[PDB]
Parts: structure tokens; sequence; C-alpha cells
């Protein structure tokens, strides 16, 4: 209610928020994976999968 | 060169002639300015840019 931004920047911000909320404790989270050096399992998180549609599609691979 | 005299091509002021005649073959220059773009109707809202950032643009933009 106390906001003036549009759905786009708000969606980006909420995606970042969720991605940070995954910064907690417990396996399947990014800290444990870093400790195990499982840099690959991060790519398959669900949060990046929800923020992906926001990426520029014509240059998302690069 | 310029329109209304399209049958001429200046080279250091030396006017040269075209062996042909055209009234529309030249009128369509929407693709002779940039490579993968096309001119469109004027819009001040659109932001000014350079030749480098063009690579990171999308469509309908």
């Amino acid at each position: 209610d106390l906001a003036v931004l549009r759905d786009e920047k708000t969606a980006i911000t909420k995606g970042y928020e969720a991605l940070i909320k995954r910064l907690g404790t417990g396996d399947n989270d990014i800290p444990s994976l870093i400790a195990k050096k499982d840099y690959l399992s991060l790519y398959n998180l669900p949060e990046v999968k929800l923020m992906a549609p926001l990426i520029r599609p014509n240059r998302k691979g690069v | 060169w310029s329109k209304a005299d399209s049958s001429k091509i200046y080279c250091h002021g030396i006017a040269i002639r075209v062996p042909l005649v055209v009234g529309d073959e030249h009128m369509d220059t929407s693709l002779a300015l940039l490579e993968g773009f096309s001119v469109c109707e004027n819009d001040p809202r659109a932001p000014m840019v350079t030749r480098q950032d063009l690579i990171d643009v999308g469509f309908g933009q």
C-alpha cells in the first residue's frame, strides 16, 4: 500500500528477497553448497527459475 | 546525394548521372541507416543511446 513502483521492479525486488531468504541454514541452501563446492546445484534452484522470465530473452545464454 | 535530384550523385561537387531512373527504389532507406534495425515513428519518450549498447537491446523496444 505504501509503494509507488510498478509490478516489474517490484517483481525483481521480490525475487531478490526470496533468493536471499534461501540464504539460511540447512542443506539445499546456498551456504552448505558453497562449503561442498556444489556450484552446480545453485543453477537449478527454484528461485532463479522464477526470476528467469524477467531476463532479456535474446541474450540470456551469453 | 539528395531527393528531388536523385538522378544525381555528387563527388567532391562533381555531379554524376545515373544510367537509370528511379522514384521509389531510393525512397525506402529504413534499412540503410543501421544493420539490424529499421526506422520508426518519432517518440521522445524513447531514450537516447549510442552505437555500442545497441547489442543489448530487445524487440518492440
